[PDB]
RNA sequence: UGCCUGGCGGCCGUAGCGCGGUGGUCCCACCUGACCCCAUGCCGAACUCAGAAGUGAAACGCCGUAGCGCCGAUGGUAGUGUGGGGUCUCCCCAUGCGAGAGUAGGGAACUGCCAGGCAA
RNA sequence: GCUCAACGGAUAAAAGGUACUCCGGGGAUAACAGGCUGAUACCGCCCAAGAGUUCAUAUCGACGGCGGUGUUUGGCACCUCGAUGUCGGCUCAUCACAUCCUGGGGCUGAAGUAGGUCCCAAGGGUAUGGCUGUUCGCCAUUUAAAGUGGUACGCGAGCUG
RNA sequence: UCCUCCUAAAGAGUAACGGAGGAGCACGAAGGUUGGCUAAUCCUGGUCGGACAUCAGGAGGUUAGUGCAAUGGCAUAAGCC
RNA sequence: GGUUCUCCCCGAAAGCUAUUUAGGUAGCGCCUCGUGAAUUCAUCUCCGGGGGUAGAGCACUGUUUCGGCAAGGGGGUCACGACUUACCAACCCGAUGCAAACUGCGAAUACCGGAGAAUGUUAUCACGGGAGACACACGGCGGGUGCUAACGUCCGUCGUGAAGAGGGAAACAACCCAGACCGCCAGCUAAGGUCCCAAAGUCAUGGUUAAGUGGGAAACGAUGUGGGAAGGCCCAGACAGCCAGGAUGUUGGCUUAGAAGCAGCCAUCAUUUAAAGAAAGCGUAAUAGCUCACUGGUCGAGUCGGCCUGCGCGGAAGA
C-alpha cells in the first residue's frame, strides 16, 4: 500500500534542494528504461515512517504524481550525516 | 593504547577539522554509537570508552572501533620560551567530524545495547548519539 | 636540525597555448619532461622546450600513453 | 562493389584481457638446409642467406560470448567566487560555478591510402 | 694561487676582563609591578569501575570528561630605561567568601559526649615565644579559633636595612 | 653558501631558532655515434644449494634500474651489452 | 633633541635583494615633475590555455579495523611413503577509515594569450630631474608555530589605520556606514535607531518567553512551556486510587559450611486456576517479614512511554 505523493520539481540546484528541505520536504529522482528522468519532490515525515520498516525496500512501490501512478523500486537513499532525515532518493522504474 | 607503527613522519601540522564525516553509517555489527559534535579523541579517550562498554556487556558480543589515532600531537615542556624548533610528541589524537561512527557492537539486545553505549559517551569529549543498522 | 632550502629554480610554463612566439624562445621550463615536443618545438639539455619557428604555441595528447605535446604552427 | 590478406597511418582502453569457434586458393606464420654472406661474450636460439616438402599445431587475422578492465549519465551531495548573517576554533542565507565516488546504462571498435588473390 | 665555508669575500696580518668604570641611546629589548592569556596550579561539577561487614553515591572514588577563579609556576613583550625603590619586620589597615571560631540546618556506617560530609551565614573575633634575614617551616605552651586570598606578592614623600 | 620535497593557499614567487634529507664530487670513460637487448617479485622441476647463488618454464608488466639525497622524467628507452 | 610666513595641486612606504648587516645604507618596488609614444592599460562578454589546491579516493607510498581462503610453522597417527590439528601465521579476496612531505580522479577562483562594445582627464609604457621609505598595526579569509592560548609570533591575499574627519557600537586608531573645497536656522537617506535621559512608532497583525531570561559561560540534569510526526492500551470500559488474592515441593541437587529468589554454578519444570513467578526492590548469618510483577469488584473516561525540535530553569563563587 505504499502510495506516495509527489510533486515535479520546478527550479533544481543546491540551493533549491536546500530550501526544500526547509520546508519540511525533500527531492527524489526516478530513472530507468528510454524514459528521460523525472525530477520530483514529496512530504519527508510520511516516507520516514513508512520507510522505517524493513520491507520499505523489499517490494515495488507506486508513485502519484500529477495523477499519473509509476511503478519503481527503491534503489539507492541519502540519509543525513548526523539526523533521522533523508537527503535523497534514486528510484528505478520497475 | 591505539597508535600506529613506525609513522612515516614524527611530526605534522596542526590542519584543520572542517568538513563531514564519512563513516556515517553501520557496517559491521547492529548498533552504533554516532557522533554529534566536531573535535578530536586522544587515545586515552577512546581506550576508556572501550573498558567501559566490555565491562557493561560482560564479554558479551562484538565491539568494533572505528576510529584509530593515526596523528601525533605535541606540547612545549612548561617553562619553555616559544621557538627552538617543533614540540615533542606527546599523544594520538582522531579527528572527529559530525556523523561518524567511532563504536560498533552486535550480540547483545538492545536495550543492554543503549546501556552500554550511555556509559561510554560518557566518557567522551563529544556529543553523541545512538544509531542501529539500516537495511540498505 | 632543519632549517635548509633551496632557491626556487622559477619552473613553469613560460608560453600558453594560442599565443605567438619567436623563433628559440622558451615555452616550459620542466625538470623532466612532462610535455615532450612537437612539431617545430626542440628540446634542450635540461628537458626545456623552445621554439623552432615562428608561430602559435598548442597544447595537445597523443600518443598511446596520452602524454602531452606541445606543438607550434606556423599562424 | 563485396568476403579476404599484407604494409603505412589516423585514433587511442566503448579500442584492452579471459573463454569458445573459425583460416590455407593467394598472402602470413611455423618449417628444411646453411659450404659460402652474416652472428652467438656458447647455441642457425636471435640475426642473415639458399629453399619450398609439409602444416594451420603455436603465433597472427576474423566471428561469438560480458566473465573482467574500460566508458558513463540524470538527480543529489561535497567544495567554491561575490555580497550579507550567526549560539563564529565551524556553519547558514541570496546568486554564480559545480565535482569525486556511486547508480541506470553503454561496451567485446571505427576510419584513410597502397598492393595482392577469389567471386563479381 | 684563497673550507676569503661569517661562502657579495671590510686587513696579507688580531683573544679576554671590568662589581673602578665612562659617554651616546632604547621601554625598538630583559629584571619588580600592571596588562593579555590560562598550559600549569587551585576550586567545583559529569560518568562510574571499586573500596566501605552485604550496599557505587555515610565517607573515598580509579580509567576518562566539562567548567570557574586569576591566589602559584609559566607564555607574550603592550605600559614605564629624560628612573614605577622589588625580600622580611614594625605601625595602620580595608575588601572578597572558596568559613578557622561563634550562629542556623540536611544526611550519616548520627546510641550519648565527641565526629564525618554538605548547604545557608562575612556581625564580631581570629596567639605568645625558641631557631633562622627569612615568608615559609620545625619545635615549646596557650585559646572558641590561632581561616584562605585581593589590595604595585597593601603600606620606605610613615619607620628599620 | 649550494641542491630536493613539504609548508606555499592548482601560473611565478613567498617567512619562521617550521617539518624532512643531501653537496664542496666522480668519469678519458660512466662522453659521442652505430647495432642489439628489456626488469623487480612470485610459482613449479633440478647436486652440493639451504628462505635467499646459477639453469628451464610460467604469472607479472617496471613494484626494477637509472655512479651519489630527494623530486620530476625515462620503452623511440634517459635502463643493459 | 630642535628646525621659524601663507596658499594651491598630486601623494607614499614600512616590501624584495645585498650588507661585521639587522634602529644604517645601496639597487629595485611604491611617490612627484617634465618629455615621447602605440583602442598602450583596466573592468565585462566570448574564445584558446597549462595546473594538481579545496573536495574526493585508497591503484601506488605509508598507516588502520573486521571476516574468509588460508602456503607455511608446532604438537600428534603412521612405513625412503605420508597424515591430522582445539594451535601460530605470510601473500591475496570482501567491507571500513586516515595522510603537508600518497594520487589510478579533480573544481571554484587566480594567472597568461586573442577578439569585441561601452566607460575612464593616458588610468599604460619608455627616458630624464627630485624624493621619501626599507620599526608597521589591527580586521576578514587560507595557513605554519603556540595550547585550533595571547591585543603572541611568522607568511599569502584584500580592507582599514598609519596619512580620514563625519554618523553608529555608552566611552573604544585599526569593527559597521561613509571619503570633509567654503557658506546656509533647506530637503532626502546609509549603518544604527524611534517609552524617558535623547532626534524619531508607548505603530499594526500573528506567535513565544515568567526566567529581569532579554542584559556573560559548558559537559550534564529535570512531569517548565509551545508546536510537529507517529505508536501501545482504551465505554466487550483504559491510567492513577479504593476494601481483595499473591499458595503448595523449590530448607534443591549443586562449591552439602546456609544461601531457600534476593553471592553464583543452573535449569529457568509442574498443579488450583478470576491469578501468580522455581523470582524485581527493602530487610535477616540464612530464615522470617513487607512490596511489586500479575489477577477480581465500584466510580470511570482518556491515558501511557519515546523521537524531532522553539523559548526558558539549574549547573553559575572574588576581592
Amino acid at each position: 500500500m505504499f502510495t506516495i505523493n509527489a510533486e515535479v520539481r520546478k527550479e533544481q540546484g543546491k540551493g533549491a534542494s536546500r530550501r526544500l528541505r526547509a520546508a519540511n520536504k525533500f527531492p527524489a529522482i526516478i530513472y530507468g528504461g528510454k524514459e528521460a528522468p523525472l525530477a520530483i519532490e514529496l512530504d519527508h515525515d510520511k516516507v520516514m515512517n513508512m520507510q522505517a520498516k524493513a520491507e520499505f525496500y523489499s517490494e515495488v512501490l507506486t508513485i502519484v504524481v500529477d495523477g499519473k501512478e509509476i511503478k519503481v523500486k527503491a534503489q539507492d537513499v541519502q540519509r543525513h550525516p548526523y539526523k533521522p532525515k533523508l537527503q535523497h532518493i534514486d528510484f528505478v522504474r520497475a | 593504547m591505539l597508535q600506529p607503527k613506525r609513522t612515516k613522519f614524527r611530526k605534522m601540522h596542526k590542519g584543520r577539522n572542517r568538513g563531514l564525516a564519512q563513516g556515517t553509517d553501520v557496517s559491521f555489527g547492529s548498533f552504533g554509537l554516532k557522533a554529534v559534535g566536531r573535535g578530536r579523541l586522544t587515545a586515552r579517550q577512546i581506550e576508556a570508552a572501550r573498558r567501559a562498554m566490555t565491562r557493561a556487556v560482560k564479554r558479551q558480543g562484538k565491539i568494533w572501533i572505528r576510529v584509530f589515532p593515526d596523528k601525533p600531537i605535541t606540547e612545549k615542556p612548561l617553562a619553555v620560551r616559544m621557538g627552538k624548533g617543533k614540540g615533542n610528541v606527546e599523544y594520538w589524537v582522531a579527528l572527529i567530524q559530525p556523523g561518524k561512527v567511532l563504536y560498533e557492537m552486535d550480540g547483545v539486545p538492545e536495550e543492554l545495547a543503549r546501556e552500554a553505549f550511555k556509559l561510554a559517551a560518557a566518557k567522551l569529549p563529544i556529543k553523541t548519539t545512538f544509531v542501529t543498522k539500516t537495511v540498505m | 636540525r632543519n632549517g635548509r632550502d633551496s632557491e626556487a629554480k622559477r619552473l613553469g610554463v613560460k608560453r600558453f597555448g594560442g599565443e605567438s612566439v619567436l623563433a628559440g624562445s622558451i615555452i616550459v621550463r620542466q625538470r623532466g619532461t612532462k610535455f615532450h615536443a612537437g612539431a617545430n618545438v626542440g628540446c634542450g639539455r635540461d628537458h626545456t622546450l623552445f621554439a623552432k619557428a615562428d608561430g602559435k604555441v598548442k597544447f595537445e595528447v597523443k600518443g598511446p600513453k596520452n602524454r602531452k605535446f606541445i606543438s607550434i604552427e606556423a599562424e
